[PDB]
Formats: C-alpha cells, structure tokens, sequence
C-alpha cells in the first residue's frame, strides 16, 4: 500500500488465482490461460510456504511472449510480505570490480531472512505541564514531567538524557509524547487544543518488535567496520568464507535456540541463456548448500552456443544443470485467450474499446505479436482523446496501425531498403543519381 | 551568438492536435514523422505509461538526431532531457550496467514546491514582556517579546513567546542589524548590519545590507527541482567536515561503487511520503540513446528486464541500421542490430531522405539563420551538387563560401565563389576515388 | 643510519629556489604574487654599499 | 641579503587561492529546504541504526597483533618521523571524535 | 623564444604563408609550396578566428613526409598564443584508468577555452605606528593606527571586530600590509628597508619591500585565461588544481558538466566571462576505436564543439576494432560531416628548397653541388633521409675541420649509413643472418 | 674479488682523433664500421645544438649491440646522462605507457644547478623568545620566536629564529650545552650531540657525548650540483617530504604515480632558462636507449612518430636483430625489424658485421685475459673452432668450467681435456634439439 505502481506490464496480474486444490481458474487473479502454468506455480508456492526443503531450482523455458516474467511476477506477489524475493538479471552478475563468485553467494544469501522478535516497553499519554531546575555554569539540570491520560495522571521526574532530548526539540506541554524507557526515543504523536492526538487507555504498555533481516546484512556489516557504509552504498566484495561460515553457524544454532527463525526466500535469476559456465559449475555446487533457498530461473533461448564454450550446448545450458533441475514449460495462447487478455489490460487501463475494434486489434495481435498488441491499446487511448472520446474505434487502431511499424515489416522494407543503407561492409548511396 | 549545424530546429512545428504545417519549426518533409513525434511527445507530457520504448530508423543525413532535440525542444527546460550514446556505457571505473541504471535514473525528476511566511527588516527595539509566574517565585518572570522591526516602506512590531531568547541568543544581534523571522516555526536569521551604519567606521569588514524591500512580513514561494539520481548520489555519498570519514572522502579517489537496491526503495519510498503529502510530484523524463548499434547484447539484455519497472520513464532510441550483425554474437543478425525481442517491445518508425525543393528550402534556411545570403544561381547549383553528391557535404560548405565572399569583399556568394569552394574541398566519393587512383598509400 | 652520511653538501633544497608551486597555491593570491614580484627592490642593499 | 631578497621574493602561486575560492562560491543564497531531514545523512543512519548494529555484532578477530597499530602509522618510540609528530597526531586524534 | 631553441622537426616554419588576400607566395614564411593547401588552411585560421560557428571537423589527406604535421603546426603557430590549442595522439587516448569517451570528453573540453575577469578593491599602505589602549581601559578601546603611502598618509580608526582582526596576523608596525577593502582581510606583505640590519640572519617569512605607491585604497581589474576543463576538475574535488597537476581526474561525472555549463551561460550574458574560439589537432587518426568514432560523430553537434584536425596517410584499409576495411582507414560516418584537404609529395625545386631552408635552420653551410646531390638523394630517397644526412654531414665536415659540407663528405656519410631501400635488401639478402618471424635463425658461420 | 659478467672488457669505443677505428681498442677487434658510425654519433651528441635525431642499429645476434651500446655510454661519462631501457619494461600497470616513455624522454637530459647555503654550528645555552619590553598596547610580549646566543667556542650571535626551526629544535629536545647545527635558509637542525662537557654528568647516557666540531659560526658554501628533469618534474608534481605534520599528511595523500601536464614543464622551462640567462644552470643533453624494440605495441610506434616531432626529444639510439617481421600489435603489418616505415622514414639504418676465425680467436684471449685466466695454445684453438661453429656464447659461457675443471686438477691452465670434460658435461643448443627429436616423452 501507499507504494508506487504505475501503469507496467506486469501491474495488472495480482496473486496467482487458483483454488485450495491447486487447480487454476481460467482467467483470475490477472492471468487467462496456462492453467499447467499456473498450477506448477501453484506446485512451487506450496513448495516455498512449506519451507522445510531446500536446494530448489526450477526451468521455465519456451519461445518468446510466453509469460515466463509475468508468472514470475505473479508468484512473487503471491509471496507478498513476510517472505523476501530477489530478482536479479543474468547479465547483472557481470561485473570488472566485484568478484563474480562471491558476488553470487551474496546473492542467494540476500534471499535467505532472518527474523528476530523482542518485546520493548512504552509509555503514552497527554503532557499536562513542563518544569525543569537547571543552573547557568554549574548544569546538572533536574526536569520533572507531568503526564496524563483518560484514566491515570502522574508526575516524574526527567532525567538528563530525557531532559536533553526535550531541549533538542521544540516541545509543547499539549503534545502527546511516547516514550520507550529502554531505548529512550520520543514519539511526539500529535498536540492538543491549540491538534490530533487524543490518548486513551493504560499509560504504561509492552509491545514486541520484530525485524525482518536477510542473512547478507548479518555477513557484510560482520565482515569489517565498514559493512555499514558498504551496505549502505554498495563498495563491497570479497567477504572471506571465515565469517561466512562463522555466521552459518551461529544461525544454526540460534534456530535450533528458537530465539529467531529463518525465512528462506526466493531468488529470480534471468536470461541466463547467456552466462558463464563458471556460474554454471558454481551454482551446480550451490544447490546442494543446506542452507539454498530456492531458485527461480528463466531463459528463452534453445539450443545456442553457450558462451565461454565452443558447442553449441542443447537449450542453451550445460547438461548439469538439467539433471539436477526440473523444467517448467509454457504453451502458446488462442486468439480467444489473447483477446482475454487483452481486455484484461484494457480494464486494467481503463479505455474503451469498441467491439469491432477490439477484435480486429485481437486479430492483428496474433498476426504480428501481442507485445505490439500492448502499445496499440496504449497509443489508441490518446488517438481516441485527440478526437475527444474515451471510447477507441476502428479507425483510432488503424491509424495507429498504419503509423507505427512491426518488426516483421520493417523487416521486409529494409530488404526493400537494402540500397539506401549501409551494408554490413558500410557501402551506402546517400545520393540519387 | 553561436551554433553547430543545429538551432533551426524550432521545436515540431506542429499544430493544435492537427496536422504539422509542411515548413514549420525549420522542419521540411517527413510530415507524417513529426506527426507521430508529436504524438509520442503528447504521450510523454501525459505521464501515465511507464517503460515504453521507441525507435526511428533510417539512412546517414535523415536528420534522426535533429528530430530527437526537436522532441528535447517541445518537452521544456521543466522536463528532463538526458542524451546518451552506446559508447560511453563502457566504463572503466563502474560496469556498464550501473552506468546504464544511472543514466536511467537521471532521466527521472522530482519536483518540490515549498511555502513559508517571512518576517524580515531592521530591529527597532528589543524588549521583554514582564508578568506573573503562576507559581509564587522571587525572580522574574517575562510572557512575551516585543521586537520593532522597520522594512522599506513599512515597519511593524511583533510580540514573541520568550522563548525566542535562546534564538536570539543562536544569533547574537542587539540593534541596528537586520534579521530574517519566519512566523510560525519562529527562531532568528541574521544576514547583517543596517546600510547607514557603514559610515560609523572608517574601515570595518561587515558589509552592512540595506533595508529589505516591501514590509516587514512576506510570504515568498520556493519552488525546487531534483533529479532522482541527485537524491541518490547525495543519500549515497558522505559529507562532512571532521568526523575521519571526512577526510576518508579525501585524500583517496572518489569513485562511483554501485548503489545499492536498499537505497533506492528507501528514497523511492520517501518520494512516495513527500508526494502523497503534496510536497513533491513526479514527472517522468526521458533517456534518449542514439547510435544503439554499438551497444553490445549485454546491455539489450538489461534493457529488457528493466523496461517494466513502474520507476522506468520512456526511452527513445536512435539509429541508422538495418539487417546488420548483432555485437556479441556474429551470427544473430537482427534488424537495426537490435535483438528482436527488444523491438517487439517497442515501436519503429522510418525516416525517408530529402527531396530537391526540400534540399534547397534547408539550405536557404541554413543561409538565413548563418545570416548569409545566397542568389539564385549558387542556390540552385549548391542544391544539384548536394543532391548529387550529399547532404552534409552541400549543409557544410556556408562557411567557407562566407569566408571566400568575405575576402573578395561580396556580402552574398556568387558562381565563382561557390565554384572555388567546391574546388578546395573535396567529399567522401571524390576522397574514395582518389585513394584508389593514388599508388602513393595516400 | 648509513643511509643518513652528510648530503647537504651535494643536496639542493628547491623550497629556496621557487620550484615547489604547487604547494604555492595554497596561501597566496595571485595579485598578492603579482604586486609582490614588482617591489624587487633592487638599489637598497647597493646604496648602503 | 640582497641576493635572499632577489631570489626569495619571486614566489609566485600556479594560479591563484582568489580564483579557486571564488570558482567554489556559488551566487545561490541559502533557500532553505526539507532537504535537511530528507537526507538523513551517513552519520545519522549510523547513530539511528544503534539497535541493529549491537544486536547483529558478535564475531570477534580472535588473533591481533599489539603494537601493529602504533606501528602501521609509523609512529612509536623510534621512528623516522618528527620526535613531537607523534605526540601532536597522538592528542588531535584525542580530540577527534 | 620562451620555450627550448632545441631544433624541433619543424624549427624552420613560423605561423602561416598566407597574405591577406589568403594567397600563399611560393617561398615565405618557412615553408614551401602546398599552395592549395596553405590556401585551405588560412580559411580554417580565418574561420577559427571568426568564431561564429562550431561543430566542423577537417582532415588533411597526404602520404608520410607531405607536411601535414608540418601545415598543422604552421596553422597552430599562426594562430597565436592566448587562443586554446590543444594537440592530441590518437594512441595517447587509449587510458587504463580513463574511459575513452571520458578521455574524450576531456580532450574536447581542453580545446575550447574562456576570459574571466575580476575586479578588486583593495586598501594598500605602510603602517606608521599602533597605539591600542588594551590595559587603560582594555576590551578593544578603539586605538588608532596611522597607514602611510609614499604619496599621502592617513591614519585610520580600529574597530573592536578590527581588533580582534588585528589579534591574529599581528603587526608591530614598521610593516608593509595590505588591507582589502570589502572582506576587511589584512595580507602581511613584508616590512620596510630599516628592518633588514634588525639581525644577521632571517627566516623565510621577513622580506623588506618598497612603500606602496599613491593613493591609499586603488581598482584594479584582473582578467584570467582559463579553459573550461580545468574549472570541471577544481569544482569536481575539493582541490581539484592537484588532479589537473597530476592527472588524477578521476572520470568526473556528466552531471556536473551541465552545471558548468549553465554557469558559463550566465557569466556570459552577466559579461563577467567571455569564450576564446578553440583548436583541436589529432596526428595519426587512421589508428583509432569504433567507441570513439562514434563519440566523435555525436560531440561533434553540440555547442561546444572546437574545430577538429585530422592527419592521416593511410590508404583504404582496415580501422582498429573493426574487420572490415574504409576509405583512409576511417569510417564513413566521420568522412559525411567532414572536409578533406589533399596533399602531394614536392618535386625537385621544393625538395632542394626545403632542404636549403632545413639547412639555414641547421646552420649548416653547404655548397652548390652538394646540395645538388643531396636532392638528388632526397628525391630517391624519402626527404626526411636527406636532412639526416646533411645533419651528419655536418659533423663528419667539422672533423675533416674545412667549414662547407663536402661532396666527398656528404658520399662517405651516405656510405656509413644505410638508406631504407638499401636495409631492406641487405636483410632480403641475409634473411637467413637475421632472426626470421618464425624463429629460426643460423648461428654458425662455418659451412 | 673481480666479478665479470659478460663486460667491463670495453672502454668505449676509443677511436683516433680522426675518427677512424683502429683493429684492436678497448675490447673492440675489427669493427671498424660500426664503431666509425658510433662515434659520429657521439660527434652529434656532443654538438649541443640539435636535438630530434634518432638512429638504429641492425643485425643478427651475438654481433655487439650491447657491447656498443656500452661502449659509447662509458666514452659519454657519468655526467652525461644516460637512461638504459627494455621494451618488456615499458608495459606497466599504473599509468598508459605513454606517461612512462615520457618520463624516461625526461629523464634522458639533465641540468646542473650552480646554489650557495650557509652553515653554523655551535652549543646552545639559551631558550628565550623576543623579550619586547615595549608592550605597544597589542602585545603580551612573548613570541614563538626563541633567541639563541649560538655559543661556539670561536663566536657567538643571538639569532631571532622562526617557530618551525625552533620546533625542530624541540623535536631534538635540546637543552642547555649541546653542540647544534643550523641553516639560515632552510632552517634545518641537527646536533652531534651533547658536549664533553656533560659526559661526566651521567655514568651513562643513550645520548653521545661529542667535541664541539672547529671552525666559525657563519661559513658559506657553494654547490654546482648536476640534477636530472625528472628528479625536478616528480619533486614538483609531488612534494618529496618534510619534518613537519603538515608536510608528513600531505606526502601520506598521494605517494604513487600519474600522468605529467606541459605546463609546470614549461613554466620549469621559463625559470630555467631564466637561470642560463643568470648563468646559474647549463643543460646538458641526454641519451635513451631501448632494448628488443621488435615487440613494441603498434600504439607505441605511432605516438614515437610524433614524439620526435617535439623540441624536447633527445637522441634515442635503438637496437633490433629481426629480418621480415611482423610489427606486434598488427596484423598484417610486416617490415624488417618488425617496425613500420612511418618510423623508420626519418631513422638511420646502421648494420652489424660477422667475424672471421681471427677474431673469434681474439675475443676469446681478451675474454681470458679479462678473467685473469691462463690458457694453452691447443685449447685456444679448439675454443676458437668450437666457437666458429657453435656459438661465440656458448664458449663464453663454458670457459669458466674449463678454468673450474683445471683447478679442481690442480692445473692453473685450461687444456685439451678441460674443454672435452666441459662438452662431455655440458651441451649447446644444437645437440640439445638433437637429443629432443628422439624422445621417448619429450626428454
Ligand atoms: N496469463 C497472463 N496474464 C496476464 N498477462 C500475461 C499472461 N501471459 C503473458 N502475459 C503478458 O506477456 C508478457 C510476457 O513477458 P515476459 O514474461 O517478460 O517474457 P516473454 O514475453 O518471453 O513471456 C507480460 O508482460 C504479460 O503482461
Ligand atoms: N525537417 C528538417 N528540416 C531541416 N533540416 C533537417 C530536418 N531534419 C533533419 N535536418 C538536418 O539533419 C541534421 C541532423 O542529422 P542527424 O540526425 O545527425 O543525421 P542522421 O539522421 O543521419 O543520424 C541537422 O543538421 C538538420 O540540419
Ligand atoms: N612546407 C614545408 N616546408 C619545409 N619542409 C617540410 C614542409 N612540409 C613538410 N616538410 C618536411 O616533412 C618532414 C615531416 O613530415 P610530416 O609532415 O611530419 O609527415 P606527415 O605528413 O606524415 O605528418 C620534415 O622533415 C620537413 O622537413
Ligand atoms: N666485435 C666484437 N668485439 C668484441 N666483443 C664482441 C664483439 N661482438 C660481440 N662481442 C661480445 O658479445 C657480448 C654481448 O653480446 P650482445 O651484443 O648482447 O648480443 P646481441 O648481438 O644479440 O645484442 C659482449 O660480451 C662482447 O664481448
Ligand atoms: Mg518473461
Ligand atoms: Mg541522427
Ligand atoms: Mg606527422
Ligand atoms: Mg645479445
């Protein structure tokens, strides 16, 4: 809430939408189709809401415009709150001052939270009168506060940090304040009759705090005295495996202490089709790690020559990674399904379209794609406003359509337009004659 | 008074949601490309879709890049304009992906506007109001503060709540220097001495300011505009002037480390806590890359996932490929060597060359914002030889036909002259013919 | 120790000599250096000769 | 002394103290802003992130070197550096907090 | 005459030939023929100068040896000093610890250059004598100190801001100081000439200038030249004067560019600033990366775009980062916004001219029928062979000690030393004596 | 005692005063040529009026590049300047190779400078500062300014000294009668010690007791020391150090390398050219030689075409051994020597020569005489053979062993024996590829 989200691809899709049974309906929750889809996506929610298994990765492949990243989004907002996700594109990992390894174990162990719960004391109620006894040279100042609520009201005495802290900020005997004795903060909430605040009930209460931390913050401000500020800004690296395994081990035994407990999350790795066999090897190893969450991992190519070896490597990854990972594949969608979809981002978007229109944008989505699909609908919103109408009509797609190019014509121009541009060589007629 | 070779340009020369005028905004043809320019500019002010990309393609000399600071032009100074080019994102000191994800950020731009009364002016006097303490005490007791304040063509007197004293005490004037109060979160702002006082001393080094203009109390608007990588770079980078971290920022290099995600969610967040609150507003701006070809795989790649963030602006993309051999890979041979997946998520326009009338009404354009006058004559044969020859080589030749005119003391060129400037340059056909007509390794 | 023999017979200061600049900057302005360079008062020292 | 004034006086800066101290200044007035508190600075996120850092900082460098700190500095008893260098480090440090 | 008398390649060409009329006369100025050429570069001089217009590029097209370093150098030099002319290798700009646009960025931004000018106020006079009442009724009494000039004398009252002010950099009069007029900031200059006998010896700080002359308080504008490059490092870091010293720039980011940029607009039209119109000179381009081909093509548009040169004698042929061969090695992007000058080799008259004047720049007397000979040489062989060979023949003559170079003195120097053409067939001919490109070389004499 | 490594058998080149070669000089047979050229080399160098020049030498291996090269830096001296170099050791890691050629371009000429100083010495017995009875009104007189009478036994003066020599003087913690040593520009302290005088004090004291050094107080002195460029250029870009804080914060700031601007060169140009003009400084030319050129980076030949092209370039004399090369860094690129045409258009070819039986005879007793070693006339002649058609290094190398294997016999001259022993034991490179063509797994 009170997030920002504007109008995005994947905004529209919220939570998977599927029964208790795991079979999905065909078009809830922002997602029309792929019913094996969304109930293997279902299969690893279940998977990650357990917990009690590790070392999990998954293939999700196909031919473009499948959804691959759309489910994805869609698990990750099933996850919602109260589980951390990483998404993290493959070519990312690439970097000239940071150690591509050690770069990655940091990442898997951004997934992977731990959450931490204590119980902290606060007083709140209405201030009723401000004095303080305090000397010009000498200091030692002694304040007393009153204090009140609908039901108690008393005085105490300010000590010196707690008379300190009211100094250092403009403060009103009508504000109502909360203080936390142990810690010594002040909460000014609000002010009385000059003006919100209005407190009520017991003066003196408890409360827990619960801190959502993942295991990379624990390593890297533990790593040196500079993991603040390297956390806080990014010029890290190259954590020894010391404290690495020093902290693996000091969680462990905080978990079986049930002092805190772990949340293993999930991590999104992307077009990995083009990557290392480094990485490969690396995260082979990794996912026999005890302490592995689990892995999301999306790619689009087919057999292609995986880059640092010389052979064209079947689907684009070594056959490694296929025995220990199990795929996930995507269909194709109907013109029924597209046109679903497609009003679906329409709602989403709030444009009118006109039935005819509608169809013929379906139809002309799944001749050329549905990606062009989904900036016709986008651009037909303002043809249709330029004519002062919210409704969009044949004639605002056709106009758009006759506009703007698709990748297969323009294609086909080029090679009509070979001449005027440069070949591969450069040679070019910028003349006429 | 200067220009290169661009300026003309007068924003898209377009009209009330209509047609664009054929010659308008030192435009000539290409009605329909400016048309859907327009078009993509309405879709920027309206600052609704997030991610979405385009590309113009054509051949040398289609003028994409007069088209994209025609599109910089229109938006305003108000809208951020960030140009860039495939080349610089290969960076030595930081990788080029978070090159990429700062240039991506600048093109975004926060907006704040801030309102605060202002009571300012020579003090007059100064005096405490005495009163009655409710509980019974031997010492004194004050209830307010008068403070007689005098500005330009008004003066006016102001009681204060006591505690302005510790203010007062923060600022250390007494009389005769004027101070800055500001009404409802009070202390005190001293900025100097009352003007007349200079001639008290002979020599002194307080610059004593006049009297403020206008009456004692004003309410001023402050209005401020920052990009959201400024915001970042400045919650990333310390500051300080003698904790060890300060020095820690000197005495090294200070180099650009990747920022970290954490960072960016906390200042998206507090943008968001500003924002709703109405104190800041968002505008998306724009990242406009030209000659994408040289990118490499890796960065269409990022180029791909980041494209559906709800942070991301729309992105313009300039180029003048075609069926050409994708970098990083010699066989993928795409279209614009950009891979398609990323073009499939964009739109494409093509940009058509120039015709003779169109040749010759941009020259004579170019002759009049050069402020050098052509005849018909040169006109028409500049116009030939540029279309036989080509744009650039026809656009580039006014100032050495000024300069030879200027020397035989003609204001305007004539045959001769034009003939000579053709003789003493020569273009890239004549350069190429004569490299395979010279043994010489010339 | 051994490396510490008497230099100041073969060592140039280079300070004395105006070659250092660069740490010049930091205290001077540049008309205080311009109208300073101007009142080398020559003749003083030689009519008291 | 009339050689020492000849060849000490000419001293002249690169450039200037005037135009580096004049280039820095900027004619913007203050224009006070929320900037202030919308930063946060570094030093502030350390003192606000108390309770994190001392309930996550367990680990310990079980081997140190004493001394090797005195001694990384270059400063100690016998040292090439001034007798009263380390002395004048030694209390700026005292009071640099 | 400030910089080295060493003989540079180029020591005997100083500026262009040109008149006013642009019409180079066939021997003047130091160098020779290229008429066309000459003609071309005063246009380029005389547009530089004009300024008007930016965001042109020129290349000059000739084999080695033509006098396209030479013509680029002359253009330089005519240009004059107090104009930014800045020289660059396309090798140079190939940095470990800079990005090549970075570097690039750098090398454009030294090009153009810009006036400043200051105005000060300030108070100039010796102190006569201080008289402050710091123990009678003490806490700042407001003493009077009397400044004097050697023209007029003046004494000026003390405020208690003006104590404290005197507090620090403490005078005890007999002092020359300075005092400016608007901050109130007093400068220490040095003290008066009765102070030199005070002692033997002193330290660096006591100097004994002359009393300020004239008035007490004087104007004075001081314009500055400075480009705009060095004001991007110093508002970069906090000293930013040491990274342009060093060269540590350390990549300064484009953000502050625009800042920059504004800056100078506003000095601009305030009139506090002006711009100088700038050069840019690369020798050698035909070596070179696609990246900054690329960057070239997209700097070259803006505002502050300096007039670039070229220099390159490559044929058509491959560019560096690219498999594919161009027109001069160069991609035919750069040559679309772009003019080319061409030159030629020098026949016989230019070749013994030039060898004559390279001679006179020598100091190298010569005679007839040894100059004739030795363009002889110059036209077989290249024309940078020829002035080498006179050079030492001018050493080899001061052996034999009898003044002019001789025949027989310039044919035993060619004897000594080998001529390309003639090392080349020598190591044709005992490729067997060098070591070969695949590694094998016979060692043994003895067959 | 006498260490040799493959040298200090020539003198220089050593030719007549009319500049021909004699046959046998300075560990130099035959070669007349090559020597003749060198010396008209050395004739150019020591004209003092040009500069630019640069030149080539040619030929297979084992010929004498290096033993010329030698020969004409020892005949140019010490106070020549003279800046040995290898192409392996221009590839760096810090700064573009650009920055370095430039540095040693720099550190080829040299300059000495004409400076005078004055010296003190003395005990010390005061530690006042200015007394000031006058108070004027704005001083509570003191001064960090400590007036010492320098008590050495021939004179005494008071001097007004400044707050850092005085701070140094606290940094030797002296105190009443100790010898002290001063300057009156810099301001530089160093004591010898305490004086005799309080010897007997303390039965023991870490500080030495030490006589008051005799002479005056005020002495003047006057050096003409000869210093490089780069020395200057480095001290200039970085201030080399100083006693004080102030100065040891800021040599801590930035102590390694960078690149090198134009300007403060040329501004040390102006001040230097403003001493010759005083006479105070004479420059001096200077000399670069680099080693195995044929490996050089294509960039580094095209910014050498243009670094000739500068004033400042000195003479660089330069060696190869390659016939039809490629210029690495290229491709396509082949040249003798492996280096462009561009280059070599304004550069001198000078070419080496092989020798005949003689002189392998020659060279081989020099070399004997050279390590002081005797030998028979038989196994001279077996040396020279042996050399004749193995290699001249080869035998250089074993004729140690030879003496080795004698002396271990007892025998203080090498015989036929030794030299068979020494091939029995030792192998050349043709029977080494020889014995590897038959290998079982590449023996
Ligand atoms: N079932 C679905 N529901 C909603 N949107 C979908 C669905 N399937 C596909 N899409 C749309 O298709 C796009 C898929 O893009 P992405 O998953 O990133 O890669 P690919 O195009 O290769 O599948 C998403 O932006 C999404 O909006
Ligand atoms: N509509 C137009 N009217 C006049 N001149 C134009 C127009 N469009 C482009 N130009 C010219 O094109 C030039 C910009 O071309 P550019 O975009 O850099 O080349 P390309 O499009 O081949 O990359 C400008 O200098 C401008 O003079
Ligand atoms: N105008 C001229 N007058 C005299 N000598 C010239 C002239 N132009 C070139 N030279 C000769 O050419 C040589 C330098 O050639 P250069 O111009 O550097 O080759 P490139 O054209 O490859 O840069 C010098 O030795 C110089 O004597
Ligand atoms: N003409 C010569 N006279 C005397 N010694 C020679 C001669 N030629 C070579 N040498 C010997 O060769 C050795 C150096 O060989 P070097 O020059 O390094 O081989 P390269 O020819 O491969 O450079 C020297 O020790 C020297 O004694
Ligand atoms: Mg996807
Ligand atoms: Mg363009
Ligand atoms: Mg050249
Ligand atoms: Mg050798």
């Amino acid at each position: 809430l009170k997030s920002l989200s504007l109008i995005a691809a994947h905004s529209h899709i919220t939570g998977l939408g599927l029964d208790e049974n795991l079979q999905p309906r065909p078009t809830s929750e922002g997602m029309v189709g792929q019913l094996q889809a969304r109930r293997a996506a279902g299969v690893i929610l279940k998977m990650v809401q357990n917990g009690t298994i590790a070392g999990r990765a998954v293939l999700v492949a196909g031919p473009p415009s499948t959804g691959k990243t759309a489910l994805a989004m869609g698990v990750s907002q099933s996850l919602g709150k109260d589980v951390p996700f990483t998404a993290i594109a493959g070519s990312e990992i690439f970097s000239l001052e940071l150690s591509k390894t050690e770069a990655l174990t940091q990442a898997f162990r951004k997934s992977i939270g731990i959450k931490i719960k204590e119980e902290t004391e606060l007083i709140e109620g209405e201030v009723v009168e401000i004095q303080i006894d305090r000397s010009i040279t000498g200091g030692h100042k002694q304040g007393k506060l009153t204090i009140k609520t609908t039901d108690m009201e008393t005085i105490y005495e300010l000590g010196n940090k707690m008379i300190d802290g009211l100094t250092k900020e403009k403060v009103l005997a009508g504000d109502v304040i909360s203080i936390d004795k142990a810690s010594g903060k002040i909460t000014k909430l609000g002010r009385s009759f000059a003006f919100v605040q209005c407190p009520e009930g017991e003066l003196q209460k408890r409360k827990t705090v619960v801190h959502t931390v993942s295991l990379h913050e624990i390593d890297v401000i533990n790593s040196r005295t500079q993991g603040f500020l390297a956390l806080f800004t990014g010029d890290t690296g190259e954590i020894r495996s010391e404290v690495r395994d020093q902290i693996n081990t000091k969680v462990a035994e905080w978990k079986e202490e049930g002092k805190a407990e772990i949340v293993p999350g999930v991590l999104f790795i992307d077009e990995v089709h083009m990557l290392d066999i480094e990485c490969f090897s690396f995260i082979n190893r990794a996912l026999e790690d005890e302490f592995a969450p689990i892995v999301m991992m999306a790619t689009n190519r087919g057999v292609s020559k995986t880059r640092g070896t010389n052979y064209k490597s079947p689907h684009g990854l070594p056959l490694d990674l296929l025995d220990r990972s199990i795929i996930i594949t995507t269909k194709s969608y109907n013109e029924q399904e597209i046109k679903t979809i497609l009003s679906i981002r329409a709602q989403e978007e709030e444009v009118e379209l006109s039935s005819d229109a509608l169809d013929l944008l379906t139809k002309t989505g799944v001749e050329t794609s549905l990606r062009y699909s989904s900036n016709l609908i986008s651009v037909a919103q303002q043809i249709a406003m330029k004519r002062k109408n919210n409704t969009v009509e044949v004639e605002d797609v056709k106009r758009a359509y006759l506009l703007f190019l698709d990748s297969a014509r323009s294609v086909k121009y080029v090679q009509e337009n070979e001449s005027q541009y440069i070949d591969d060589q450069g040679n070019v007629q910028i003349s006429i004659a | 008074t200067r220009t290169a070779a661009h300026t003309h340009i007068k924003g898209l020369g377009l009209d009330e949601s209509g047609v664009a005028k054929r010659v308008e905004g030192g435009f000539v043809g290409q009605i329909e490309a400016r048309e859907a320019c327009g078009v993509i500019v309405d879709l920027i002010k309206a600052k609704k879709m997030s991610g979405r990309a385009i590309l113009l393609a054509g051949g040398p000399s289609t003028g994409k890049t007069a088209l994209a600071l025609a599109i910089s032009q229109e938006l305003g100074p108000k809208v951020p304009f960030c140009p860039l080019v495939g080349s610089e994102l290969y960076s030595v000191e930081v990788k080029k992906t978070e090159t990429l994800m700062e240039n991506f950020r600048r093109a975004i731009g926060l907006r704040i506007k801030e309102t605060k009364e202002v009571y300012e002016g020579e003090v007059t006097e100064l005096t405490p109001e005495d009163a009655e303490n409710p509980l019974g005490g031997y010492g004194k007791t004050i209830s307010h503060v008068i403070v007689g304040l005098k500005s330009a063509k008004g003066t006016k007197t102001l009681r204060l709540d006591p505690t302005i004293y510790e203010s007062i005490q923060r600022e250390k004037v007494s009389i005769g220097d004027v101070i800055y109060i500001e009404a409802n979160t009070g202390a005190v702002k001293r900025v100097g001495r009352s003007d007349a006082y200079a001639t008290e001393f002979d020599l002194e080094t307080e610059e004593y300011v006049p009297l403020p203009k206008g009456e004692v109390h004003k309410k001023k608007e402050i209005v401020q505009d920052v990009t959201l990588h400024d915001l970042d770079v400045a919650n990333a980078r310390p500051q300080g002037g003698q904790d060890v971290i300060s020095m820690m920022g000197q005495l090294l290099k200070p180099k650009k480390t990747e920022i970290t995600e954490k960072l960016r969610q906390e200042v998206n967040k507090v943008v968001a806590k500003y924002i709703d609150q109405g104190v800041a507003e968002l505008i998306p701006g724009v990242l406009f890359i030209d000659e994408v070809n040289m990118l490499d795989i890796e960065i269409f790649t990022y180029l791909n996932k980041a494209l559906e963030s709800n942070i991301a602006p729309v992105v313009v993309l300039a180029s003048n490929r075609g069926m050409t051999t994708v970098r990083g890979t010699e066989d993928v041979i795409s279209p614009h060597g950009v891979p398609p997946d990323l073009i499939d998520r964009l739109l494409i326009v093509r940009t058509l060359p120039y015709d003779k009338d169109e040749i010759r009404t941009i020259i004579e354009r170019r002759a009049t914002v050069e402020r050098l006058q052509v005849e018909s004559s040169a006109l028409d044969l500049l116009a030939t030889m540029g279309t036989e020859t080509s744009l650039r080589y026809a656009l580039q030749l006014l100032a050495p036909c000024g300069i030879l005119a200027q020397t035989s003391n003609r204001k305007e060129i004539v045959v001769n002259d034009v003939n000579e400037a053709k003789l003493l340059f020569l273009d890239a056909k004549r350069s190429t013919k004569i490299l395979e007509t010279s043994a010489n390794y010339l | 120790k051994l490396f510490k023999k008497n230099n100041q017979v073969n060592r140039v200061d280079l300070d004395f000599l105006n070659l250092v600049f660069t740490l010049n900057d930091k205290d001077l302005t540049s008309y205080h250096a311009e109208e300073i360079s101007k009142l080398t008062c020559v003749k003083n020292f030689v009519e008291e000769v | 002394v009339n050689k020492l004034r000849c060849d000490r006086r000419p001293i002249f800066g690169k450039n200037l103290i005037d135009l580096l101290t004049k280039d820095r200044r900027v004619k913007y007035d203050k224009s006070s802003i929320i900037d202030n508190e919308l930063i946060k600075p570094l030093q502030t996120r350390v003192l606000d992130n108390r309770k994190i850092i001392d309930t996550f900082a367990v680990l310990t460098p079980s081997a140190v070197s004493l001394d090797m700190r005195k001694l990384a500095l270059g400063l100690n008893d016998d040292s090439s550096v001034g007798e009263n260098t380390r002395l004048k480090v030694m209390q700026n440090c005292f009071e640099v907090s």
